[PDB]
């Protein structure tokens, strides 16, 4: 359920992004530079301490189950 | 500039790309994080400025269109992952 | 006939050229979404009614 809500949010994200980037309606100067700070989250999946510590903690669990 | 994947940027570009001098650098960075604009710390071993954030700017239509397809790359893997929690769990999730 | 077999070739008082070594890229978090599949399984043999 969680995943489809990410899911619908996002489309409609794109849907809003996508009507006023072809001609139609005005850029509005708000939410694009606030949807910029999204973009600059997201961290990188493939950094090495990041790896290192999450299969660090996947072995914890592991060994309970 | 740097699309985030090297964030960091090393003192010589910044005297190169702001004419200034070698040892003047790291105040100026440090007046950026006196007002609030830049977010980063600074490491003088290696002598580099790790960046964390940078304040929001005003953007253009092409900017638009790659946040877009940025958008986009990231509206099908959400599916894309949905398919396969979906797939493999048939009779638990039901 | 060593000089011309393969590389590290021989002969100007000294052993030279085409040296052998590795790079070792990795990223190791690849089966990530294989793991779903172990974890998920695991669920799967909790779940079936015996």
């Amino acid at each position: 359920h969680g995943l489809k809500g990410l899911n619908s949010k996002l489309l409609d994200i794109r849907s809003y992004l996508e009507k006023v980037a072809t001609g139609k309606l005005p850029i509005n100067h708000q939410i694009i530079y606030q949807l910029q700070d999204v973009f600059n989250l997201l961290p990188d999946v493939s950094l090495q301490e990041f790896v290192k510590a999450f299969y660090l903690k996947t072995n914890d669990q592991m060994v309970v189950v | 500039t740097r699309p985030a994947n090297h964030r960091q940027l090393t003192f010589e570009e910044i005297a190169k790309s702001a004419k200034i001098t070698v040892n003047e650098v790291e105040l100026l960075v440090m007046k950026a994080l006196s007002v609030g604009l830049v977010k980063g710390s600074i490491d003088e071993v290696d002598k580099r400025v790790h960046m964390t954030w940078v304040q929001p700017r005003v953007l253009d239509l092409q900017q638009i269109k790659g946040m877009k397809d940025r958008l986009e790359f990231w509206c099908t893997d959400v599916k894309s992952m949905e398919m396969l929690v979906e797939h493999q769990a048939h009779d638990i999730l039901t | 006939d060593y000089a011309k077999k393969r590389g590290w070739v021989l002969g100007p008082n000294n052993y030279y050229s085409f040296a052998s070594q590795q790079q070792k890229p990795e990223d190791t978090t690849i089966p990530s979404t294989e793991l779903a599949k172990q974890v998920i399984e695991y669920a799967r043999q909790l779940e079936m009614i015996v």
